[PDB]
C-alpha cells in the first residue's frame, strides 16, 4: 500500500520536474533534451516496479490524493485506477518517449 | 562560417 | 485514527509467501532497500514533528447546536421562528448530503476490494445506497434551487395526502 | 500545438484545426456520457458507475 | 469521361475558351488589368521602402471591405417578400422546432412522473 | 461593508488632491489593498449569511461579484494609461472618478438587503458607463451605442420599478429576507403573467437575451476597454443576480413562462457562436461569444436547479476574467495599428511570443478547457438542462463545436500565419499590459485551485 | 517569383508549360528513370510532330486537345518538390523570418553582444536614407506616358544610384534562417 | 559525479511522496484500496493461521 | 565525420 | 476620419457614371465591375467578384499580403472571410464533383447494404452455447440467496 | 517514396528496422505483433459475428502485407531516384540507440507480455487448419501479389489512372467533398442568416 | 541540416557536369556566356529540359515565368545563388 | 465453414440455430445421463478472484495454473505444464459443445424423414 502509491506518484513527480524547470533560469544553461530523457528513463525505471508488483499478485488498486471539490452528494477528486490496463500503457509509453526523447 | 540570427527584442 | 464502525474495512485475510523456485523475487529485496532508504528517515522526522505536536499541544471541538422548534411549530408570517427553523432545516440538509457522500464512498470501496465478485459481497452497501437514496428523494428531491423547510413539508404533506387516499381506498 | 509547430504553414494550422473539430465532434459523446451517469448515477467514479 | 465544372470544383482556366483568346479587345482589357496592378503595386512600394515612414501601411479596400459587411448593409436594405420570408422562417422555426420537442419531452415525462412507471433509481442531485 | 466602501470613497480625494504624477500609483495601489479588503467575506464558517445593516448583506452569490468588482478597478485604471496619455489632467482624473464610482455602485447593488437600493444603483451605473463610452471612444458611432445601451437598459427597467412598487404595496417590504420566508404561491393569470415580464426583462435585456442583444458590440467596439471590461465582466452580472434574488417570488409561474427565453437563448447562442465565425471586428467577436456564453446563464436561471445556480455562478466569474483578459489582448495590438480588424495583423507569435500564451490560455478559457472554471459551469448547465429535457444536448454540443472553432480561428488568424511586414510600429510588450494579461490568468488557476468559493448559495 | 507575370500568357508559353506539366506528371507515373526516358521521348515526338505548323486556328486547337487530355490521365498525387507550393516544407521556415526592423526595438544590453553587426546596419541605413529621393526621381521622371505599365523596375541608370526600391529585395530573410 | 542526479530527483522527492502518502492518503479512510489477495486451496494465511483445504481429486 | 559524395556509393562505417 | 464617403462604399448604382465612378473607387475596370443584384439584402455598390478562392492564385508572385494572396488595393470578395486557404477551397479537382460524390456514397450504401447481408447471413461456428455451472451463475451476476434459482442443468454427453 | 531508392546498401541498420518494424506489423510469428494479431484472427473466425465483417478484415490483413511490400520496395529494393548529391549519415547515437531499443521491443516484447499477464479471456484453440494459418496464409499472399505488382510496373508499358485507384488515391473522396462542402454551407449560413438578415437588418 | 553548405564554384561546376552530360552539346565549346538557342544551337523545347535537369539536380523547383529568361548557364547559377543565399 | 452453406441454402430447416441449442429433451436418447460435475467449489473462484467468464467447468486446471504463476515468480516461462492442462480441457468443452451442436442437427434429420 506504500511502495506502489509511492512509485505511481513519483512518475508524475518526474514528468513535472522538467516542465517546471522550463519555467526557471536553469534551461538558459542546462542541456534540456538531455535532462528530460534522463527524466522519462528513471520514470520508465520506476514504473517497472509496479508493472512487476502486477505481475507478481494482480492486484489493483484506488487511490485518491488530493479532495478538490464537495458538490453537494457529489464529491470530486483526483483518484487514480491503476490497473493492468493504467500499470502496462504507463511503462511502454514511457519506453516508447523515451526513445522519441532522443 | 556563423550567422547572425535576427529575433525580436525579448529583454522585455 | 479513523472509525471503522462508519468507514468499515475488513481485516484482508492475507496468503503466505509459496516460493516454488530459485531465483530471487526483486520486490522483495527492493522493498527492503526502499523501506531502510526512505521509510526509516521519514519516520524519524514524523517522530520529531509529533514531539513538538506533544509540545504546546492544542484542543478543538465540534459545535453542538440545541434543537429549536421546526416550522411546524411556526407561524405563517413570523419570521423569527422561521428563520430558525430554516438554517436548521440547512444544517440538516448538508449533514444529510455527507452521509449519503459517506455511503457512496463505502461503495465505491466494497466495489473495488471485491473485484470480480462484486456483484456478490456487495449487496449489503448497494441495498444501503438504495434504500438511503429512495429516503432523499422522498424528502430533498424535487425542491428546486431555492430548497428551503417549508417546499420540504409541502412535499412531504403532499405524499401523505396520496398515500393515506390510496390506503383510504381499498379498505 | 505540436501539429502547428510550424506557424508559418496555412496547410498545418489547417490540419491542426481538423483535428480539434473533430475531437470535439467527440467531446460532444464523452460529455453525454458523464451527463447520463451523472444523473442516473450520482458519481463518474468506475466503482459506482459499475453498478 | 471529361470534366465537368462546379461551384467548388471549378474550371482550371485551362479548359477554359476564354484563355485560349487571341481578340485584341480581350488583350486590351487584359493590358489595362496589368497597368492598373502595376500601378497600385508601385503605389505600395513607394511606402514599403519609404525610409521615412513609422507607421503601418493603410489598406482602404479591406476598411471598404468592413464598412461594407457591417454598416452599409442596413441603408441598402429594403424589405421584400423574399427577405421578410427569410427573416421570419430563420427567426421563427426552429423555435418552433425546438419548443414543440421540448414540450412533448417534458409533458412525457411529467405524465410519467405523476402516474408513475418512470424510475429514477439513484437521481440525487439534478 | 462600510470598511469596503467609504474606502473606495477616500478614492476620489486621494484622485484629486494628487500631484498629477503621482495620482495613478495612489489610486492603484491603494485599489488592490481595497481588494485585499473584500476579502472578508469569504470568512463564512456557517449556513448563516452575513447581515451587517437593514441595507447592507454578503451572501455567497453577492461575495464572489463584490470581490471581481474591487478587482477589476486596478487592472482597468492600468488598462487605461496608454490611452490618456495626452490627455489633461483633469480628464485622466474624471475618468478615474467614473471607474471608482462604477466599483462603489456595483458593491453597494450587490450588497443590497433591499430591491429599490438594487434598482436605483443598477440604474446609476448608466451615467458612467455612458460617459466613458461617449467621451472617451474614438469613432463616431459612441453616441448611438450609447443610446442603444441607455434606453434598451430603461424601457426594460421601467416594468421593474413598476413590479417592485406593486409588490411593496401588496406585502409591506420589498426586503429579501422577509419576501423569502415570506412568499405565497402565484396564482396563474394574465396578471401575475405580466408581472413575471416585468420583473424579468429589465435583466433579461441587460444579460443579454438573443433577440435583443444589438446594444453590447455597439458598446464594446465603441467603448474604450476599461468599459469593455467592466461591462462584460460586471454588468451583465448584474441581471443575472438580479433574476436570481427577485426569481423566489415569481413561483410556480417560472415552469411555464420560461420555455420562450429558455428557447431562445439556447438558439441564440448557436446563433451568436456562429456569427463569431464571420466577423472581421475582434471586439465584435468578443462580445457575440459574452452573448452566446450569457444565453446559458439565463436558461439555467430559468430552469432553477442547484446544479443550474452553481453553474451559472461559476460561469459569470469565469466569463468575466476571461473577457476582460481577451480585450485587454485585443486593445494591445489596437494601441499598435489603431485597428480592430481581426485579417490586418495575423503573425504576432514571431515578435510578440509571451503574449501569445496569453492569447493561447484565454481562448482555451474561452472554450471549455478542463479543469478549468469555465468548463465546470457549462458542464454542470449541460446536466442541469439534460435533467430538464434530453434533448438540450444536440444544441449545447454544437455549441461547443462552434466554440472552439471561433477560438482557434481567432488565435490562429491573429497570432499564426506570416508576419505582416509593413508593421514596422509593433513595438514590444509592455511590461504593464503584461502583468494585466498575468492578473487576469492567475486568478483563473487559483479559482480552478478553490472552486468551492464561486458555486453560490446551492453549495 | 523575382519575376512579375506578363498581361497575357503567349502560345509557345502555354505549350512550354504544357510540355514541362505533363513530363512531371508523367515521372509520377514513370517512377523508374529508364521507364521515364522513353515515354520522354515519346512525348517529345509527340510535341516536335506539330513543331512547324503555322497556322494559329489549328495550333490553338491543338493546344486545347492536349490540355484536355492532361486533364484526363493526370496523376491525382504527383510529384512535388518539397520546399515548393503543396510540397512538406513550403513554408516550414516562414517562423524563423523575422524582418530587419524588429533590430530597431531591440535593447542596448541585446546590442551590447554585436557591436559590429549595428555599426554596418547603420552603414546600410545611412546609404537607404541617402538613395531614397534620387530613386524616387528616377522613377517618376521615366514612366511612360502611354499610360499602360509594366510593373517591372529600372535599373540603376546614372551612376553612383542604387537601383529604386532594393530595400526589400535586399535585406530579404534567408530562406533557412536558424 | 557519476548520476547524482538519481538521489537530487528520486529519493527527496520519494521522501516527500512517502511522507505524503503514509502520513496522509493513509491514515484516511478508503483512499488506497486494493483489490483481495488471491488466495489458493494449499495456501496458508498469515494472520489467521487459516488452511484452506486442498481441492478434491480429480477423475483424470 | 561523413564525406558527402557525388553520384557515386559512399563507403559505410563498421558500425 | 481617414477615408471620405466619396471613396467608401453605397447605394447601388443606376445612373453609368455612378457605375464607372463605383468602379474607379474600387480600383476595378468599369468593363469588369459587377454590383450585385438589387435584392435589397445590403450589398450596395460593392464588387460582385467571381467565386474563386484564394487556393487558385499564383503561389509563386510576390503577393503583398502573402498569406491572403491579394495584392494591395487589390478589391476584396465579400465572403473572403471563408475562402482563405485555412477554409474553404475551390480549386480544380482532377475528378467531377459529381463522379466523387457518386464513388464516395455508392461505396458507404454498398457497405451498409452489405453489413445488413452478413447480419442476416452470419458466420459461427458449428458448436453449441457454454454451458455454466452452478444454475449459470446465479448465486453470482447479483442474484437473490434467499431466493432460490431456477435449475438450469447442462450434462455431459 | 519515388525518390528514395535503394536504402538497404546505403543505411543497412535503418533498414533492417524497417523491415523488423513491418514483419511486426505483418503476423512474421513469434514478433511482438503476431501475440495479438493471431488471436485476433481467431476470434473473429471463431465467433458469431457478422460475415462481411470478417471478410474485410482478412482482405485487410491482405492490404497490410500489400502496402507493408510497397514501403520495402519502392524504399529499399530499387535503384535509386534520389538526387546525386549524397549527405547520409545515420551514425549519431541519438539516431541508434531508440530505434534498436524499440527493434528488441519489436521482437520480444509480445512474447514477454503475453507470458507474464494474468489469464483474462479463454481463446479458442481447436478449429481447422485452414483457420489457424489464415492470417499467415493472407500475409504471404498479399507480399506475393504486391511483389507481382511491382515487378511488372517495372515494365515499359503505361500506368493509367484507374477509377478504382483514384479513388485510394485520394481519401476516397470524403475530404475532397465533405471538407468544401460541410464549411461552406456552416460559413454561408452564420453571415446570410444569421449575422446580417437578423442581427444587422431585421 | 546535414548538408554541406552550396558555393559558386560548385554549382558551376555541377551545372556544366550536368550540361556536359547532355548529348546534343558540345563539351569543348562549353562555357558561362555561351547561349542555347544561339551558340549551342537549342530551341526551347531543350531549354526546358535543362531547366528540368537543374531542378532534379539541386533538388528544388523553378518557376516557368523564370525559367524562360534562363539562357546562359551564369544566369542558372545566379538564379541559383539568388534562391539559396549564397554570396561567396 | 460448411454448416453455413447447409443452412443458408438448402433446407435451412434440417440444420441448427446456435441460439436454441439444445431444442430437444435430454431424455431423448441417453436413457440415463451423468450430469457434469464441477470440481471446484464456489468459495474457491471467489477467493481466487476469477471472471465470471473463466467460471466454465475447467476453472481447476486454472487455478492451477494461476498458483503456479504466482510461486514461480519471477520465472513467468515455467508453468507451461498447467497451461497444457487448462488448454486441454477447455479443448474437451468445446468438442462437448460441438457434440450437442452435430446431435440436433441429427435430429433435426429424422423429423425430416420421420414425416
Ligand atoms: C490532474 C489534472 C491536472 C491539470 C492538468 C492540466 C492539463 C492541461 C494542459 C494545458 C496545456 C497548455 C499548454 O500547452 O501550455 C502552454 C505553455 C507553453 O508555454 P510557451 O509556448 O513555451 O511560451 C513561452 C513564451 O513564448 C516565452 O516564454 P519563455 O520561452 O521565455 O519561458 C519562460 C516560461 C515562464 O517562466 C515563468 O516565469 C513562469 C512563472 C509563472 C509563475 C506563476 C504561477 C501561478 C501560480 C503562482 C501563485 O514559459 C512561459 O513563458 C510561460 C509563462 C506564462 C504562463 C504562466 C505560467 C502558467 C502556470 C500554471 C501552473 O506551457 C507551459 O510551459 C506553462 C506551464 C504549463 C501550462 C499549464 C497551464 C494550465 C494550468 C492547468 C492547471
Ligand atoms: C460627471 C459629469 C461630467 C460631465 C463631463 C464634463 C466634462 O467634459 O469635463 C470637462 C472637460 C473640460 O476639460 P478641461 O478643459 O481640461 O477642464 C478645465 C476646466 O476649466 C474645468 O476644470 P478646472 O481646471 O477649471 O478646475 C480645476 C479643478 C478641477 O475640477 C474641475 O474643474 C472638474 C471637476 C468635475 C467634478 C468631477 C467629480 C466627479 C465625481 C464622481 C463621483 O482642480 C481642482 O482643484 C480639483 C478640486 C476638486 C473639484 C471638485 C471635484 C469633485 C469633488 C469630489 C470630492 C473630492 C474633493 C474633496 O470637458
Ligand atoms: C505536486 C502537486 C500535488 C497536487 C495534489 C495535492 C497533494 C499535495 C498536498 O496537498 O498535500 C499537502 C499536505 C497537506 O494536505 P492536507 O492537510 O491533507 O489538506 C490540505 C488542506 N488545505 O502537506 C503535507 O503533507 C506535506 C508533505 C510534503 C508535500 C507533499 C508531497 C508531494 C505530494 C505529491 C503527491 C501527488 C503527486 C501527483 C500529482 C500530479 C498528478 C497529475
Ligand atoms: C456516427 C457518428 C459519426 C460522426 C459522423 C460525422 C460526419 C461528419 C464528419 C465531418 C464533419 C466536419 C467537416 C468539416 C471539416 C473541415 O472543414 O475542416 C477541415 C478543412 C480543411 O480542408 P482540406 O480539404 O483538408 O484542405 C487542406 C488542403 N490540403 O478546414 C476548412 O476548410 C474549414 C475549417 C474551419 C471552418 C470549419 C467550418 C465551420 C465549423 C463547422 C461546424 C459544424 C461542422 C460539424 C457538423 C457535424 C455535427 C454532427
Amino acid at each position: 500500500m506504500n511502495i506502489f502509491t509511492t512509485s505511481i506518484l513519483l512518475i508524475f513527480i518526474l514528468l513535472l520536474s522538467p516542465i517546471l524547470i522550463s519555467m526557471s533560469n536553469l534551461i538558459k544553461h542546462i542541456n534540456f533534451p538531455l535532462y528530460t530523457t534522463t527524466s522519462i528513463k528513471f520514470s520508465f525505471i520506476i514504473s517497472l516496479l509496479p508493472l512487476l508488483m502486477f505481475f507478481h499478485n494482480n492486484m489493483e488498486y484506488m487511490i485518491t490524493t488530493w479532495h478538490w471539490v464537495t458538490m453537494n452528494s457529489m464529491e470530486l477528486k483526483m483518484s487514480f485506477k491503476t490497473d493492468f490496463f493504467s500499470i502496462l500503457f504507463t511503462s511502454v509509453a514511457l519506453f516508447v518517449t523515451w526513445s522519441i526523447m532522443q | 562560417k556563423r550567422l547572425f540570427v535576427v529575433k525580436p527584442s525579448l529583454y522585455y | 485514527s479513523w472509525d471503522k464502525d462508519v468507514y468499515p474495512e475488513p481485516p484482508s485475510r492475507t496468503p503466505a509467501p509459496s516460493p516454488q523456485t530459485s531465483l530471487p523475487n526483486p520486490i522483495t529485496y527492493l522493498t527492503k532497500a526502499y523501506d531502510l532508504v526512505v521509510d526509516w528517515p521519514v519516520t524519524l522526522v514524523r517522530e520529531f514533528i509529533e514531539r513538538q505536536h506533544a509540545k504546546n499541544r492544542t484542543y478543538y471541538y465540534h459545535r453542538q447546536y440545541r434543537r429549536v422548534p421546526d416550522i411546524t411549530e411556526c407561524k405563517e408570517g413570523d419570521v423569527l421562528c422561521i428563520y430558525e427553523a430554516e438554517m436548521q432545516w440547512r444544517r440538516d440538509f448538508k449533514v444529510d448530503q455527507e452521509i449519503m457522500n459517506i455511503i457512496q464512498e463505502r461503495l465505491k470501496a466494497c466495489q473495488q476490494r471485491e473485484g470480480e465478485n462484486y456483484q456478490q459481497n456487495c449487496a449489503k452497501e448497494l441495498e444501503q445506497f438504495t434504500k438511503v437514496t429512495k429516503a432523499y428523494q422522498d424528502r430533498y428531491l424535487d425542491l428546486g434551487a431555492y430548497y428551503s423547510a417549508r417546499k420540504c413539508l409541502a412535499k412531504q404533506k403532499q405524499r401523505m395526502l396520496e398515500e393515506r387516499k390510496a390506503a383510504r381506498q381499498e379498505a | 500545438l505540436l501539429i502547428g509547430w510550424w506557424y508559418g504553414r496555412t496547410d498545418a494550422n489547417t490540419a491542426a484545426l481538423q483535428a480539434i473539430l473533430y475531437n470535439r465532434i467527440g467531446d460532444i459523446g464523452f460529455i453525454l456520457a458523464m451527463v447520463w451517469f451523472s444523473l442516473n448515477m450520482n458519481s463518474w467514479e468506475l466503482q459506482q458507475i459499475m453498478f | 469521361s471529361k470534366y465537368k465544372p462546379a461551384p467548388l470544383a471549378t474550371l482550371p482556366s485551362t479548359l477554359d475558351p476564354a484563355e485560349y483568346d487571341v481578340s485584341p479587345e480581350t488583350r486590351r482589357a487584359q493590358v489595362e488589368r496589368l497597368s492598373i496592378r502595376a500601378r497600385l503595386k508601385r503605389e505600395y512600394l513607394l511606402q514599403y521602402n519609404d525610409p521615412k515612414r513609422v507607421s503601418h501601411i493603410e489598406d482602404p479596400a479591406l476598411i471598404r471591405w468592413t464598412y461594407a459587411r457591417s454598416a452599409n448593409i442596413y441603408p441598402n436594405f429594403r424589405p421584400t417578400p423574399k427577405n421578410s420570408l427569410l427573416g421570419a422562417v430563420a427567426g421563427f422555426g426552429p423555435l418552433i422546432f425546438w419548443y414543440y420537442v421540448f414540450k412533448t419531452d417534458r409533458d412525457r415525462k411529467e405524465r410519467l412522473i405523476q402516474e408513475g412507471k418512470l424510475d429514477r433509481k439513484f437521481n440525487i442531485s439534478y | 461593508m462600510l470598511k469596503i466602501i467609504l474606502p473606495s470613497l477616500m478614492l476620489l480625494p486621494l484622485t484629486w488632491l494628487s500631484s498629477p504624477k503621482k495620482t495613478w500609483t495612489n489610486v492603484t495601489s491603494y485599489s488592490f489593498l481595497i481588494s485585499l479588503t473584500s476579502l472578508t467575506l469569504l470568512w463564512q464558517t456557517d449556513e448563516n449569511y452575513k447581515n451587517f445593516s437593514n441595507m447592507f448583506s454578503s451572501d455567497p452569490l453577492s461575495t464572489p461579484l463584490i470581490i471581481l468588482t474591487a478587482w477589476l478597478l486596478p487592472l482597468m485604471l492600468m488598462a487605461s494609461q496608454n490611452h490618456l496619455k495626452k490627455d489633461n489632467n483633469v480628464l485622466q482624473k474624471l475618468y478615474i472618478s467614473m471607474l471608482i464610482s462604477l466599483q462603489i455602485l456595483l458593491i453597494m447593488t450587490f450588497s443590497a438587503t433591499e430591491l429599490i437600493m438594487f434598482y436605483i444603483l443598477f440604474e446609476a451605473t448608466l451615467i458612467p458607463t455612458l460617459i466613458i463610452i461617449t467621451r472617451w471612444g474614438n469613432q463616431t458611432e459612441r453616441l448611438n451605442a450609447g443610446i442603444y445601451f441607455l434606453f434598451y437598459t430603461l424601457i426594460g427597467s421601467i416594468p421593474l420599478l413598476i413590479a417592485l412598487i406593486l409588490i411593496q404595496n401588496h406585502v409591506g417590504t420589498l426586503n429579501l429576507m422577509i419576501l423569502s420566508f415570506t412568499t405565497h404561491t402565484l396564482d396563474a393569470s394574465w396578471s401575475n403573467n405580466l408581472l413575471w415580464l416585468a420583473c424579468m426583462m429589465a435583466f433579461l435585456i441587460k444579460m443579454p437575451l438573443y433577440g435583443v442583444h444589438l446594444w453590447l458590440p455597439k458598446a464594446h467596439v465603441e467603448a474604450p476597454i476599461a468599459g469593455s471590461m467592466i461591462l462584460a465582466a460586471i454588468l451583465l452580472k448584474l441581471g443575472s443576480y438580479g433574476m436570481i434574488r427577485i426569481s423566489i417570488i415569481l413561483d410556480p409561474l417560472t415552469k411555464y413562462m420560461a420555455y420562450p427565453f429558455i428557447l431562445l437563448s439556447l438558439w441564440g447562442m448557436i446563433m451568436t457562436s456562429s456569427i463569431c465565425l464571420r466577423q472581421t471586428d475582434l471586439k465584435s467577436l468578443i462580445a457575440y461569444s459574452s452573448v452566446s456564453h450569457m444565453a446559458l446563464v439565463i436558461a439555467s436561471i430559468m430552469i432553477q436547479t442547484p446544479w443550474s445556480f452553481m453553474g451559472a455562478t461559476m460561469l459569470m466569474i469565469a466569463h468575466g476574467l476571461t473577457s476582460s483578459l481577451l480585450f485587454c489582448l485585443a486593445n494591445s495590438n489596437y494601441e499598435r495599428i489603431h485597428s480592430r480588424t481581426m485579417i490586418m495583423a495575423r503573425g504576432l507569435q514571431m515578435v510578440f511570443p509571451l503574449m501569445a500564451t496569453w492569447w493561447l490560455m484565454a481562448s482555451l478559457a474561452n472554450l471549455a478547457l478542463p479543469p478549468s472554471i469555465n468548463l465546470m459551469g457549462e458542464l454542470f448547465i449541460t446536466m442541469s438542462l439534460f435533467s430538464w429535457s434530453n434533448f438540450t444536448i444536440i444544441l449545447m454540443g454544437i455549441n461547443i463545436i462552434i466554440t472552439g472553432m471561433y477560438s482557434m480561428y481567432m488565435i490562429i488568424t491573429t497570432q499564426r500565419g506570416k508576419l505582416t511586414n509593413h508593421m514596422i510600429n509593433l513595438q514590444p510588450s509592455h511590461t504593464r499590459e503584461l502583468t494585466l494579461m498575468a492578473l487576469h490568468m492567475i486568478p483563473l488557476i487559483l479559482l480552478t485551485t478553490s472552486p468551492k468559493l464561486i458555486t453560490g448559495l446551492t453549495m | 517569383a523575382f519575376c512579375a507575370p506578363p498581361a497575357y500568357l503567349t502560345h509557345q508559353q502555354k505549350v512550354l508549360r504544357l510540355y514541362k506539366r505533363a513530363l512531371r506528371h508523367l515521372e509520377s507515373w514513370c517512377i523508374h528513370r529508364d521507364k521515364y526516358r522513353y515515354f520522354a521521348c515519346l512525348m517529345r515526338a509527340r510535341f516536335e510532330e506539330h513543331k512547324n505548323e503555322k497556322d494559329m486556328m489549328r495550333a490553338t486547337q491543338l493546344l486545347r486537345e492536349a490540355e484536355e487530355e492532361f486533364w484526363q490521365n493526370q496523376h491525382p498525387q504527383p510529384y512535388i518538390f518539397p520546399d515548393s507550393p503543396g510540397g512538406t516544407s513550403f513554408e516550414r521556415y516562414e517562423c524563423y523570418k523575422v524582418p530587419e526592423w524588429c533590430l530597431d526595438y531591440w535593447h542596448p544590453s541585446e546590442k551590447a553582444m554585436y557591436p559590429d553587426y549595428f555599426s554596418k546596419r547603420e552603414q546600410w541605413k545611412k546609404l537607404r536614407m541617402e538613395s531614397w529621393d534620387r530613386e524616387v526621381k528616377q522613377l517618376q521622371e521615366e514612366t511612360s506616358p502611354d499610360g499602360i505599365m509594366t510593373e517591372a523596375l529600372p535599373p540603376a541608370r546614372r551612376e553612383g544610384d542604387l537601383p529604386p526600391l532594393w530595400w526589400h529585395i535586399v535585406t530579404r530573410p534567408r530562406e533557412r534562417p536558424t | 559525479r557519476s548520476s547524482l542526479f538519481a538521489v537530487s530527483h528520486v529519493l527527496i522527492p520519494m521522501w516527500f511522496v512517502h511522507y505524503y502518502v503514509k502520513y496522509h492518503m493513509a491514515t484516511k479512510p478508503y483512499t488506497i484500496v486494493s483489490s483481495k489477495p488471491r488466495i489458493f486451496p494449499g495456501d496458508t494465511i498469515l494472520e489467521t493461521g487459516e488452511v484452506i483445504p486442498p481441492m478434491r481429486d480429480f477423475p483424470d | 565525420h561523413i564525406q558527402p559524395r557525388y553520384r557515386e556509393f559512399p563507403q559505410l562505417t563498421r558500425s | 476620419f481617414h477615408m471620405t464617403k466619396d471613396m467608401l462604399p453605397g447605394s447601388y448604382p443606376r445612373t453609368p457614371e455612378e457605375r464607372a465612378a463605383a468602379a474607379k473607387k474600387y480600383n476595378m475596370r468599369v468593363e469588369d465591375y459587377e454590383p450585385y443584384p438589387d435584392d435589397g439584402m445590403g450589398y450596395g455598390d460593392y464588387p460582385m467578384l467571381p467565386n474563386r478562392s484564394q487556393h487558385e492564385r499564383d503561389p509563386w508572385y510576390q503577393w503583398d499580403h502573402s498569406e491572403l494572396r491579394m495584392n494591395w488595393g487589390e478589391p476584396i470578395h465579400w465572403d473572403l472571410d471563408m475562402y482563405i486557404r485555412n477554409r474553404v477551397d475551390t480549386s480544380p479537382t482532377p475528378v467531377s464533383w459529381d463522379v466523387m460524390c457518386k464513388h464516395l456514397f455508392g461505396f458507404v450504401a454498398f457497405m451498409v447494404f452489405m453489413f445488413w447481408v452478413g447480419h442476416v447471413f452470419p458466420s459461427y461456428q458449428p458448436v453449441g452455447p457454454k454451458q455454466y455451472p452452478y444454475n449459470n451463475l446465479y448465486l453470482e451476476r447479483g442474484g437473490d440467496p434467499t431466493k432460490e434459482p431456477e435449475p438450469v442443468v447442462h450434462y455431459d454427453i | 517514396i519515388r525518390k528514395m531508392g535503394n536504402i538497404t546498401k546505403i543505411m543497412p541498420f535503418t533498414s533492417s528496422c524497417l523491415v523488423i518494424g513491418s514483419l511486426a506489423l505483418t503476423g512474421m510469428p513469434f514478433l511482438t505483433g503476431f501475440y495479438s494479431k493471431d488471436l485476433i484472427i481467431e476470434a473473429i473466425n471463431t465467433c458469431n459475428t457478422n460475415a462481411w465483417a470478417l471478410l474485410i478484415t482478412l482482405i485487410a490483413t491482405s492490404m497490410t502485407a500489400m502496402y507493408s511490400m510497397r514501403i520495402i520496395y519502392f524504399v529499399t529494393m530499387t535503384k535509386p531516384r534520389f538526387p546525386p548529391l549524397i549527405s547520409i549519415n545515420e551514425n549519431d547515437p541519438d539516431l541508434m540507440n531508440p530505434i534498436k531499443r524499440l527493434a528488441f521491443g519489436s521482437i520480444f516484447a509480445g512474447f514477454v507480455i503475453s507470458y507474464n499477464i494474468p489469464p483474462t479471456s479463454i481463446p479458442v484453440l481447436t478449429m481447422p487448419w485452414f483457420l489457424k494459418t489464415t492470417a499467415l496464409i493472407i500475409s504471404v499472399l498479399g507480399f506475393l501479389i504486391a511483389l507481382e505488382l511491382n515487378n511488372l510496373t517495372m515494365k515499359l508499358s503505361m500506368n493509367k489512372a484507374n477509377p478504382y485507384s483514384s479513388f485510394s488515391t485520394l481519401l476516397g473522396f470524403f475530404p475532397s467533398i465533405i471538407h468544401r462542402i460541410t464549411p461552406m454551407k456552416s460559413l454561408n449560413l452564420s453571415l446570410k442568416t444569421s449575422l446580417t438578415l437578423l442581427d444587422l437588418i431585421w | 541540416s546535414d548538408a554541406p553548405p552550396l558555393t559558386l564554384d560548385g554549382i558551376k561546376d555541377r551545372v556544366l557536369y550536368v550540361l556536359k552530360l547532355y548529348d546534343k552539346i558540345d563539351p569543348e565549346k562549353l562555357s558561362v556566356n555561351s547561349h542555347f538557342m544561339k551558340d549551342l544551337g537549342l530551341d526551347s523545347l531543350d531549354q526546358v529540359e535543362i531547366i528540368m535537369a537543374m531542378e532534379d539536380e539541386f533538388g528544388f523547383e523553378i518557376p516557368d515565368i523564370d525559367a524562360e529568361k534562363l539562357m546562359c548557364p551564369q544566369e542558372i547559377v545566379d538564379y541559383i545563388a539568388d534562391k539559396k543565399d549564397v554570396y561567396e | 465453414g460448411a454448416h453455413l452453406t447447409r443452412r443458408y441454402l438448402w433446407d435451412a430447416s434440417v440444420e441448427p440455430d446456435p441460439e436454441k441449442i439444445p431444442s430437444f429433451p435430454p431424455d431423448l436418447g441417453f436413457p440415463e445421463r451423468k450430469e457434469r460435475v464441477m470440481v471446484a467449489t464456489q468459495q474457491e473462484m471467489m477467493d481466487a478472484q476469477l471472471t465470471l467468464q473463466q467460471r466454465d467447468y475447467c476453472a481447476h486446471y486454472l487455478i492451477r495454473l494461476l498458483k503456479c504463476k504466482r510461486d514461480s515468480f519471477p520465472n513467468f516461462l515455467a508453468c507451461k505444464h498447467e497451461q497444457h492442462d487448462w488448454d486441454y480441457c477447455e479443448h474437451l468443452d468445446y468438442v462437448k459443445r460441438m457434440k450437442e451442436f452435430e446431435r440436433e442437427r441429427r435430429l433435426l434429420q429424422r423429423k425430416k424423414r420421420r414425416a
